[PDB]
RNA sequence: CCGGUCCGCGUACUGGACCCAGCCGAGCCUUUCCUUCUGGGUAGCCAUUUAUGGCGAACCAGGACUUUUACUUUGAAAAAAUUAGAGUGUUCAAAGCAGGCCUUUGCUCGAAUAUAUUAGCAUGGAAUAAUAGAAUAGGACGUUAUGGUUCU
């Protein structure tokens, strides 16, 4: 099965619930039913995080197998999400795609940024949907970080997070980009603290 | 479904799986047949009495009881009336629609109304005859039908 | 010997008759075993060291063993240890009429095999009530009954169910699975 | 109103498989349909399925693995010779080494291969590959 | 399909949908094979070793995919009670 | 859902179903006791009557028929059987 | 399972399967039996008086009854010609039903076989679809149950 070293701890837990990502979407579509523990009065829908620490531990595991670090796309296209994956590719050695996806990047083989992404992996399903489409035309695997209204459509592993949080999103990839390098032997063991902070990967106003 | 409309509503008893009288039941079979016959010379139809036996009387279901139907428990007692309870209803608001029809002639609707009545009349008396109901010469008369109800 | 319905009893039908004269002897319960009877006492040898005594009864006297039986077995099950005791009544099935066969009286649905077997998994766990019967049909070929019975009262029986399996087994030939589905547990 | 019962099976069964659906709701039950069932469940076209008693007609839940392409009925159940068993096996079926026309015969429900065994015709009664 | 000497005659057995069981054609470019690692009791990925599903893109066009998965996996001890048989 | 447990639903999600679209349809109403407040008498009163029900000892009405459940004159405590 | 032989995967032939399983059956027992009548005829029951008392099923041959179908199996019947089809060097063929043998004071394979199909006839089976039955019981068994009223 798994070592009990993987389950969920409490300080990971006390960081997803800070970071608002239990928070779901109001409005849920059957897809993601079962991820939803209880709706909360007020109408948001508390997302069950034991099944999504379970999911990340999942999608982690299938980025490990991808034999180039450079295959694996992550991919946002929301600003709340650009400075996430720009961290992620730095830090895995992963391919990032922040911003605006030019269409044609999967098919059309004489654009400039054509990529053969071995896995792509979505921030949100909604806002990335060019991503996600062209990837159900190559035969790419697409894991997807998931609210309770992102749809399914051509997502074969989904992370229920909330998307339309600023710190839901670099949480969630402070936890993958942690796990993918504990598996590959970057990190020691399951319980070294990990020197980057989750305040890198979030989103910084041109204000500052 | 809706034979005579285009409603198409299910609802409907829905009997529970035990066929067996609930545990608190403690009145014999018996009991409740000499109170289904001290209603039924009241005038109550079959309908009715068992209307009133779940109502008051906690009888969920007759024949879980007694073994029988309320009105197989009539036509065994010589209580049974001669034209079936669901007959007699529908001959009763056919006549009371005759009835005011001939003081409203304008009354198309009430016209239209009753044909499907008297229709649902002769498909039940034609049934009632195949078997054995009914007799063979049987015929609904609107003529006559005042003095079979009234 | 009189208690027994049957033409030369077995020395355990005569033992159980010996039990029947002795429990009225306490008169909560005596105004009723005098006509209480008998036919017959298949017995039969389950796993676990236990065996099943099956006591057989006239259908039409079945409701008046109904009354009694909750309290009649426990001191039964006392008298002869290392005994389940159940109480069925002795049905008849008539066979299924042949397309040639010449014409008999219409038979009666309660004289059908069907309901005779659905009849005596009724007797069986008599306390509890069915609320629900199951068949599943495997790939193997096999087909097994699955029945639900009540929590209520479930402590007279709780204990057994695997008896009623082989008893029913033994005398259908087909396979039932026992459950309850709503216990504490 | 609902004239065949075995025609309502076998349409949820194929709108359950064709959707991907590993499981599906049949309502209501009858000998036929069990019977056609376990010729199904024989030949490994579906998994076990398991009848539920409502004191009714009843239900059947059905488990399906993804090999039934496609299984329907015959109406009318018609009248088969057996030297007519050849020609329907061949509008029905896609090939001549595969598949089933399901019929019933005096000598109970069988396939048409089992049909020629036992030197027995009826009538039609489904098909299923 | 083999011939009656027994041999091979078929090129190309194909794959199949492990939800689904249908056949993923040859140019059905909605159909993924995922690779997941194998995990050793030091918390570590064991490299080139992996547990693999594979889905046609009839399920994934649904978006009954990820539902499929999250089956898959627990079954094979990939996850623990995150998908519920009953529903 | 291409999977699920049609042989055990959910007792939660079973019993929001509709009375005739469960897996064995089961009646929601139920038998009750019914104490009026001036004296004691058991009476056994349906969930859902159609009668105003009066007790034997006094001919106070009980209950009115409503569309769905009766409703309880007050004082009037049940328990259901 | 010697493939010797038969006439070289050969492998047909065929001793020999020891039959793995599978397939088409037949009975017997499970609450499940043509209710039957007249023998054979009586052999073994109930052998206390047998094949001199009361096992008619211990299988036939001679009688008596029978809910009605539909359906499907098998059989007889559906003229020959025509059709499909076996054989046959009309010099081939279309055809035809011929013909072949060491050469004959004669010998001698044949002239098949299938198909007909609604209706009728006989037959096995009893799924499917109808149909009848015991409700004011005017219902069923008593094999040797007790009488009475009629009729042959
Ligand atoms: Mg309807
Ligand atoms: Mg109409
Ligand atoms: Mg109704
Ligand atoms: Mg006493
Ligand atoms: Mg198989
Ligand atoms: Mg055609
Ligand atoms: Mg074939
Ligand atoms: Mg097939
Ligand atoms: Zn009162």
């Amino acid at each position: 099965s798994l070592p009990a070293s993987f389950d969920l701890t409490p300080e990971d837990a006390k960081l997803l619930l800070a970071a608002n990502v239990h928070l779901g979407a109001k409005n849920v579509q059957v897809h993601n039913k079962p991820y939803v523990y209880k709706t909360r009065p007020d109408g948001m829908n508390i997302i069950n995080i034991g099944k999504t620490w379970e999911k990340i531990v999942l999608a982690a595991r299938i980025i490990a197998a991808v034999p180039n670090a450079s295959d694996v796309a992550v991919c946002s296209s929301r600003t709340f999400g650009q400075r996430a994956v720009l961290k992620f590719a730095a830090h895995t050695g992963a391919t990032a795609i922040a911003g605006r996806f030019t269409p044609g990047n999967f098919t059309n083989y004489i654009t400039r940024s054509f990529k053969e992404p071995r896995l792509v992996v979505v921030t949100d399903p909604r806002t990335d949907a060019q991503a996600i489409k062209e990837s159900s035309y190559v035969n790419i695997p697409v894991i997807a970080l998931t609210d309770m209204d992102s749809p399914s459509e051509y997502v074969d592993v989904a992370i229920p997070c909330n998307n339309k949080g600023k710190h839901s999103i670099g949480l969630i990839w402070w936890l993958l980009a942690r796990e993918v390098l504990r598996l590959r032997g970057i990190i020691p063991d399951r319980t070294t603290e990990w020197s980057v902070m989750p305040d890198l990967y979030f989103y910084r106003d041109p204000e500052e | 479904g809706r034979m005579h409309s285009s409603g198409k509503g299910i609802s409907s008893s829905a009997l529970p799986y035990s066929r067996n009288a609930p545990s608190w039941f403690k009145l014999s079979s018996d009991d409740v047949v000499e109170q289904i016959i001290k209603y039924a010379r009241k005038g109550l139809t079959p309908s009715q009495i068992g209307v009133i036996l779940r109502d008051a009387h906690g009888v969920s279901q007759a024949k879980v009881v007694t073994g029988n139907k309320i009105l197989r428990i009539l036509k065994s007692n010589g209580l049974a009336p001669e034209i079936p309870e669901d007959l007699y209803y529908l001959i009763k608001k056919a006549v009371s629609v005759r009835k005011h029809l001939e003081k409203n002639r304008k009354d198309k609707d009430s016209k239209f109304r009753l044909i499907l009545i008297e229709s649902r009349i002769h498909r039940l008396a034609r049934y009632y005859r195949t078997v054995a109901v009914l007799p063979p010469n049987w015929k609904y008369e609107s003529a006559t039908a005042s003095a079979l109800v009234a | 010997s009189s208690k027994i319905l049957s033409e030369n009893p077995t020395e355990l039908e005569l033992k159980v008759a010996q039990a029947f004269v002795d429990l009225e002897s306490q008169a909560d319960l005596k105004a009723e075993l005098r006509p209480l009877q008998f036919k017959s006492i298949k017995e039969i040898d389950v796993n676990g060291g236990k065996k099943a005594l099956a006591v057989f009864v006239p259908p039409p006297s079945l409701q008046a063993y109904r009354k009694v039986q909750t309290r009649l077995t426990r001191e039964l099950e006392k008298k002869f240890p290392d005994r389940h005791v159940v109480f069925l009544a002795e049905r008849r099935i008539l066979p299924k009429p042949a397309r040639k066969a010449r014409k008999q009286q219409k038979r009666p649905r309660s004289r059908t095999l069907t309901a005779v077997h659905d009849k005596i998994l009724e007797d069986l766990v008599f306390p509890t009530e069915i609320i629900g019967k199951r068949v599943r049909y495997l790939v193997g070929g096999n087909k097994i009954q699955k029945v639900l019975l009540d929590s209520k009262d479930s402590t007279a029986v709780d204990y057994k169910l695997d008896s009623f399996q082989q008893l029913y087994s033994k005398l259908t030939g087909k396979q039932v699975v026992f459950e309850i589905p709503g216990e504490s547990h | 109103t609902r004239t065949s019962v075995l025609a309502d099976a076998l349409n949820a069964i194929n709108n359950a498989e064709k959707t991907g659906k590993r499981q599906v709701l049949i309502r209501p039950s009858s000998k036929v349909i069990i019977k056609f069932l376990t010729v199904m469940q024989k030949h490994g076209y579906i998994g076990e399925f398991e009848y539920i008693d409502d004191h009714r007609s009843g239900k059947i839940v059905v488990q399906l693995n993804g090999r039934l392409n496609k299984c329907g009925v015959i109406q009318p159940r018609f009248n088969v010779k057996i030297n007519d068993i050849e020609r329907w096996t061949d509008n029905l079926l896609p090939a001549r080494q595969f598949g089933y026309v399901i019929l019933t015969t005096s000598a109970g429900i069988m396939d048409h291969e089992e049909a020629r065994r036992k030197h027995v015709s009826g009538k039609i009664l489904g098909f299923v590959y | 399909m083999e011939n009656d000497k027994g041999q091979l005659v078929e090129l190309y057995v194909p794959r199949k949908c492990s939800a689904t069981n249908r056949i993923i054609k040859a140019k059905d470019h909605a159909s993924v094979q995922i690779s997941i690692a194998k995990v050793d009791e030091d918390g570590r990925a064991i490299a080139g070793e992996n547990i693999t599903y594979a889905l046609s893109g009839y399920v994934r066009g649904r978006g009954e995919a990820d539902d499929s998965l999250n089956r898959l996996a627990q079954q094979d001890g990939l996850l623990k009670n995150v998908w519920s048989y009953s529903r | 859902v291409l999977v699920q447990d049609l042989l055990h639903p959910s007792p939660a999600t079973e019993a929001k179903q509709h009375k005739l679209k469960t897996l064995v349809q089961q009646p929601r109403s139920f038998f009750m006791d019914v104490k009026c407040q001036g004296c004691l008498n058991i009476t056994t009163v349906f969930s859902h009557a159609q009668t105003a029900v009066t007790c034997d000892s006094c001919s106070t009405v009980l209950c009115t028929p409503t569309g769905g459940k009766a409703k309880l004159t007050e004082g009037c405590s049940f328990r259901r059987k």
